[PDB]
C-alpha cells in the first residue's frame, strides 16, 4: 500500500481575510453584491445577521467559505435624510452614531436617496431641495411624487424654505 | 450522473456491420435513442431505462453531464464542435397543453405530412446546423406522422505540423498485443485542444474491430510513449451508408409496434415507428482533419489502416472508421 | 478484501498511473485510471477555471490545493463546491476518473464496506477581479498611489463609489493629494458635501478653485450656500466682499450667476 | 406581475429570479429571450453557449448559489432591449416519481438614452 503526504500548501490572502475590520468595506456594497469573506463559521452567524439585517448569508465554498450578500436596502429616514453625510449609522443602545462600535446594529441608506425621494414626506413636516433637478432616475414612482410634491409647494408658498424656493426657481 | 453506456449503445451499433467502407457516427445514433425517452412512458419507459443500467430516480441529473459534456467540447476556435436538435409533430396530433411551453423552444415545430412534408424537413435542417440534404425523396409515405432528427458537425487541425507522406517527428508510439496479434498503434494530436486521431495497421481486422470500446481504447491510448518515430499517412476521403432498423428490435422494440407503443405523455392518440437510416462522410487534408455525420429516424426512404477519434478525457467516441 | 497493489505506471504522462484494484471476488477485479499531480500550474487547465488532480476532501484543510498554482498570479483565484469526487484514503488527493465497467454504484457500496474511498468534491478554482486586504489597503491603492495588487473596481479611476467612505476622511484631513481632484471628477454628492466644509474652512488654497470648475456645475445650491458662510465671518478675504455678504481672475467665490450677465 | 428592473446605459443589467419550493431540486436552469431564442444554457459551473454568444456578451455570475440564477449582461445594445424569460426546470427527488414542474417568472427591461 502507498503512501503519499500532500505537498505544502500555499496560503492565499483568502484564507487570511477576516470578517472583522472590515465594516469600512462590507457597509459600501450595492443589491446583489457578493463581498467575498473569509471562512466564516456559525461562532459570528447570529451576531452578524442581527447587524446586518439587510443581508442573507450563503454558503459559497467549501469550509465554510461565505459571503454576505445584500438583498434589501432601505433608508431609516428618522436618520439618514436629515444627516446628509451619514451614509452608513450605527444604532448603540438607541442612539444613532457615526464610528463603528460593538453590538450597534448596522444600518446604511439607499444611495442617492435624493434621487428617489423616500424622505421628501418626511422633510416635509437648501439640502433636499437642490436635488429637484438631480431627478434623473427616470422612476414612476418617484415623478409622480415628485410633481405631488412641487405642487404643494407651489400653493403652499403662495398663500425660510419656501424663501429659499423661490431663489432656487430660477433655472431648476 | 454518467453517460458510460451512452457511447457504448453508438459503439455496439458499428459492430454489427460487416462491410468494408465505414464511417460509422457512434455519438449521432446514441443521442437520438437515449434522448427519446421524453415521449415514453408506461411500458416504453421501464425498457429503456433497463437498457443503459439507468435507476428511475436518476432520470433528470442525466442530461445535466449531457449539457455539461456539450459545452465542454467547445474550448477554442481553431478546434471546436457541434450539436443540434430538430423534431416534427403534425398539426393532427391532439398535443397536451403542458407540452407545448415545457419544451417548447427546444422543438417540437407543428406541420402537415401531406403538403410538400419533405420540403419542410428540408428547411429546417440548414438553419440548425450545417448539414446539406440529409433527407431523400422516398422518406415518407401515407402512414407519416412523426419524425426526428439528430446532427454532429467536426474540426481540427493537428499539433505536429506535417513535413504516403513521410513525416519524421518525436511523438508516442509502441506496440499492442490484443490477443497473438502485433499493431503499432501511433497517436497522432491536435492543437490547442484535448482530441486527437489515432492510426493502427494490421492484417487481420475482425480481431482488432470486434473488441473496440471506448474502455479498452483508454487502455490502448496509454501504453502509446513518446519516443522518435516516423510514419506515413495518405490523403483521401471515405463514405458511408447503411440502415439500423435490423439492430434495433432487440433494444426498443416496441417503439416500432404500434400495439405496444406506450406513447402517453407527448400525446394520447397512438403512434407509432417504423425505420431509421444514417449518412456519414469524413473529409482528409493536410493541415487536419473536417468530419461531418447526421442521422434519420422516420417512417421510409489487403494490410489496411483504422482511423479513430476520440476526446481524451471526457470519453465522448466521435466518429470511426477504416480506409 | 482489497489484494492487488500493481501501481502500472504509463509512459506518456507519469501523473497517469493505474492502481489495480483486484480484491477477492471475481467481478471485484477492475485497474482503475486515476491520475496524481506533481506540476506547477502557472498555466491554465480549462478557460476560466483550474481543474488539478487533486481530488479535496471534507473535513480537511482547504490550503492543500492552493500550493500547486504558482504565486503572484494565484491571488485572483477563488473556489467552489466542485463536483462530487471519489478519492483513495490511503493516496490522499487521488482523483480517479470515471470508465470501463467501473460504475458510481459499485464503488459506493466498496466504499460504503470498506473505507478505502474518500469523499469530497474536486478542487475548482473561478477567476474574477482581485480581492482586497485590509483597512490600510483601502487607504492605500484607493488614494491612487499604487495601482496594483488590488481589485480593479478600486482602481477604476473613481468610477465606483465603495472607497468613497474612507478618503473623504483623508481629503478632510489633508486635500495636498492630486488623486483627491480625480476623485472629485467622479461625480459624486456625498464627496462635494464632505469637502466643501473643509473649502469653507480654508478658501484662500488653489484646491477650492477647480472644486468649483469641477463638481458645482452639477450641484450649485449645497456650494454656493457653504461659500456664502465661509465669508460671513471670514471678512478678511479680498475678494469675497464683490456682490457677496460683506457689500476677473477667479471666479471660485461668487455665485454662478454674476459671470453669466458680463 | 414582477417589477420591471431597469438600468441605465451599458451597465450591469441584473436580473433576477426567485422559486417558491427549497426542498425540490433543481436539474436545469435556462435563460430564454422570448418567444424562442435560448440567449443562453446553463448548469452548476459550466455555461454552454447557444449561436453566437460567448463571454463577452454574457456571463453566469451566481455560479455558486443555487437559491437565484442571474445574469450580468454587460455593455448593454437595443438588441438586448427585450422579454427575458427565466427557467427553473424542476423535479422533486424525495422518492421515486414522475413529474415536471416548469416554472417561469418573465421579466422585462428597457434601456433608453
Ligand atoms: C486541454 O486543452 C487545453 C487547450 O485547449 C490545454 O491548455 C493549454 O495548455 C498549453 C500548455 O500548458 C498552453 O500552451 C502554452 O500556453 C501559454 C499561453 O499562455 C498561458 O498562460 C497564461 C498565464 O497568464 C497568467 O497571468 C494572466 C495575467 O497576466 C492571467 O490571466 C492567467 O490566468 C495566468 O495567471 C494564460 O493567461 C494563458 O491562457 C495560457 O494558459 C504559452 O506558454 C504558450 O504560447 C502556449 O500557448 C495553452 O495556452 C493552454 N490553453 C489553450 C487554450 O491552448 C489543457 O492543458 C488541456 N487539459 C488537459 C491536458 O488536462
Ligand atoms: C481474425 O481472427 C479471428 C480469431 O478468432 C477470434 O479470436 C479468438 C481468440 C477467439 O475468441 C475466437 O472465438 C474469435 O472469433 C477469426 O475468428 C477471424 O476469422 C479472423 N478474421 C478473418 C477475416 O478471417
Ligand atoms: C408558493 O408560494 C405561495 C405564495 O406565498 C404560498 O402560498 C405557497 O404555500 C407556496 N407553495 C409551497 C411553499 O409549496
Ligand atoms: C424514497 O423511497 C425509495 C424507494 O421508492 C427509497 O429507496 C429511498 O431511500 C426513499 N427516500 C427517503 C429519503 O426515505
Amino acid at each position: 500500500l502507498p503512501k503519499r503526504d500532500p505537498p505544502p500548501g500555499v496560503p492565499t490572502d483568502e484564507m487570511l481575510l477576516n470578517v472583522d475590520k472590515m465594516h469600512d468595506v462590507i457597509a459600501p456594497a450595492k443589491l446583489l453584491e457578493y463581498v467575498h469573506i473569509g471562512p466564516l463559521a456559525k461562532d459570528k452567524e447570529d451576531k452578524v445577521k442581527k447587524r446586518y439585517p439587510e443581508f442573507r448569508l450563503v454558503n459559497t465554498g467549501p469550509g465554510g467559505l461565505s459571503a454576505l450578500l445584500r438583498q434589501s436596502y432601505a433608508g431609516t429616514a428618522p436618520n439618514c435624510c436629515r444627516t446628509f453625510q451619514r451614509t452608513h449609522y450605527w444604532k448603540k443602545d438607541g442612539k444613532i452614531s457615526d464610528k463603528y462600535e460593538e453590538g450597534a446594529v448596522l444600518e446604511s441608506c439607499w444611495p442617492d436617496v435624493h434621487d428617489t425621494g423616500k424622505c421628501d414626506v418626511d422633510l416635509f413636516d437648501h439640502q433636499w431641495i437642490g436635488s429637484a433637478f438631480n431627478r434623473a432616475d427616470r422612476t414612476v414612482e418617484g415623478q409622480q411624487s415628485l410633481i405631488n410634491l412641487y405642487n404643494k409647494m407651489q400653493t403652499l408658498c403662495s398663500k425660510p424654505i419656501c424663501e429659499s424656493f423661490l431663489h432656487h426657481l430660477r433655472a431648476h | 450522473y454518467r453517460l458510460q453506456g451512452f457511447t457504448n449503445a453508438g459503439i455496439v451499433a458499428y459492430k454489427n456491420i460487416q462491410d468494408d467502407n465505414i464511417v460509422f457516427s457512434p455519438f449521432g445514433y446514441s443521442f437520438s435513442m437515449f434522448m427519446s425517452l421524453l415521449p415514453a412512458s408506461g411500458n416504453t419507459r421501464i425498457e429503456l431505462l433497463k437498457t443503459m443500467d439507468l435507476r428511475k430516480r436518476d432520470l433528470g441529473p442525466a442530461f445535466t453531464e449531457l449539457i455539461s459534456g456539450l459545452a465542454k467540447l467547445k474550448t477554442s476556435k481553431y478546434t471546436y464542435t457541434d450539436l443540434t436538435y430538430q423534431s416534427f409533430v403534425d398539426n393532427t396530433v391532439s398535443i397536451k397543453p403542458s407540452y407545448y411551453q415545457q419544451y417548447h423552444r427546444f422543438g417540437l415545430y407543428r406541420l402537415n405530412f401531406r403538403r410538400d412534408a419533405v420540403n419542410k424537413i428540408n428547411s429546417i435542417v440548414e438553419r440548425r446546423s450545417g448539414m446539406s440534404n440529409v433527407v431523400d425523396s422516398n422518406m415518407l409515405d401515407n402512414n407519416t406522422l412523426w419524425a426526428i432528427i439528430n446532427t454532429i458537425y467536426f474540426k481540427g487541425i493537428w499539433q505536429y505540423p506535417f513535413d504516403m507522406m513521410n513525416v519524421v517527428t518525436k511523438l508516442q508510439g509502441n506496440t499492442i498485443t490484443i490477443d497473438d496479434e502485433e499493431y503499432d498503434m501511433v497517436r497522432l494530436p491536435y492543437k490547442d485542444a484535448n482530441i486527437s486521431m489515432y492510426l493502427a495497421i494490421g492484417d487481420n481486422m475482425t480481431h482488432f474491430t470486434d473488441s473496440i470500446t471506448a474502455a479498452k481504447l483508454d487502455y490502448w491510448s496509454f501504453q502509446l510513449g513518446n519516443k522518435v518515430y516516423n510514419l506515413k499517412l495518405p490523403k483521401f476521403s471515405i463514405e458511408n451508408k447503411r440502415d439500423i432498423k435490423s439492430i434495433a428490435e432487440m433494444m426498443a422494440p416496441s417503439m416500432f409496434n404500434p400495439d405496444n407503443a406506450s406513447f402517453k405523455h407527448m400525446t394520447r392518440d397512438p403512434l407509432y415507428i417504423y425505420k431509421m437510416f444514417q449518412n456519414a462522410k469524413i473529409d482528409v487534408d493536410e493541415q487536419g482533419t473536417v468530419a461531418e455525420a447526421s442521422t434519420i429516424m422516420v417512417a421510409t426512404a489487403n494490410t489496411p489502416f483504422v482511423f479513430i477519434i476520440r476526446h481524451d478525457i471526457t470519453g465522448f467516441i466521435l466518429f470511426m472508421g477504416k480506409v | 478484501t482489497l489484494n492487488r497493489i500493481k501501481i502500472a505506471p504509463g509512459i506518456a504522462d507519469i501523473r497517469d498511473k493505474y492502481m489495480e484494484l483486484g480484491f477477492n471476488y471475481p467481478e471485484y477485479n477492475r485497474a482503475v485510471k486515476f491520475a496524481e499531480e506533481s506540476y506547477t500550474y502557472y498555466y491554465e487547465t480549462s478557460p476560466g477555471e483550474i481543474k488539478p488532480k487533486f481530488c479535496l476532501i471534507d473535513g480537511m484543510s482547504i490550503d492543500h490545493c492552493s500550493s500547486f498554482i504558482v504565486p503572484e498570479f494565484a491571488k485572483q483565484y477563488v473556489l467552489i463546491h466542485g463536483e462530487p469526487c471519489s478519492s483513495f484514503k490511503f493516496r490522499p488527493g487521488s482523483l480517479i476518473y470515471y470508465q470501463n465497467e467501473v460504475t458510481p454504484e459499485y464503488i459506493k457500496d466498496l466504499k460504503h464496506a470498506t473505507d478505502y474511498i474518500a469523499s469530497g468534491q474536486r478542487c475548482h478554482f473561478i477567476k474574477k477581479d482581485y480581492l482586497l486586504g485590509d483597512s490600510d489597503s483601502v487607504a492605500k491603492c484607493c488614494s491612487k498611489t499604487n495601482t496594483k495588487h488590488c481589485p480593479k473596481i478600486f482602481n477604476n479611476n473613481y468610477k465606483t463609489e465603495h472607497c468613497d467612505d474612507f478618503m473623504t476622511g483623508f481629503c478632510r484631513n489633508d486635500p495636498g493629494n492630486p488623486n483627491c481632484l480625480e476623485w472629485l471628477r467622479a461625480k459624486r454628492k456625498p464627496a462635494m458635501s464632505t469637502y466643501s466644509d473643509i473649502c469653507s474652512k480654508h478658501m484662500d488654497a488653489r484646491y477650492c478653485s477647480e472644486f468649483i470648475r469641477i463638481i458645482r456645475p452639477d450641484y450649485f445650491t449645497f456650494g454656493d450656500t457653504a461659500l456664502y458662510v465661509f465669508c460671513n465671518d471670514h471678512k478678511g478675504n479680498r475678494n469675497c466682499w464683490c456682490a457677496n455678504y460683506p457689500k476677473s481672475r477667479d471666479r471660485k467665490w461668487l455665485y454662478y450667476n454674476q459671470d453669466v450677465q458680463r | 406581475p414582477f417589477p420591471q428592473t431597469s438600468k441605465k446605459i451599458g451597465d450591469d443589467a441584473t436580473l433576477s429570479c426567485n422559486r417558491n419550493n427549497t426542498n425540490d431540486y433543481v436539474v436545469m436552469s435556462a435563460w430564454y429571450k422570448e418567444p424562442n431564442s435560448i440567449i443562453l444554457l446553463a448548469a452548476k459551473s459550466d455555461v454552454l453557449y447557444f449561436d453566437n454568444y460567448t463571454k463577452d456578451k454574457i456571463s453566469y455570475d451566481s455560479p455558486y448559489d443555487d437559491l437565484v440564477t442571474t445574469i450580468t449582461i454587460k455593455s448593454l445594445t437595443a438588441r438586448d432591449a427585450g422579454t427575458y424569460v427565466c427557467a427553473f426546470f424542476m423535479t422533486s427527488t424525495t422518492n421515486d416519481t414522475d413529474k415536471v414542474d416548469y416554472e417561469e417568472y418573465s421579466t422585462e427591461l428597457i434601456v433608453n438614452t
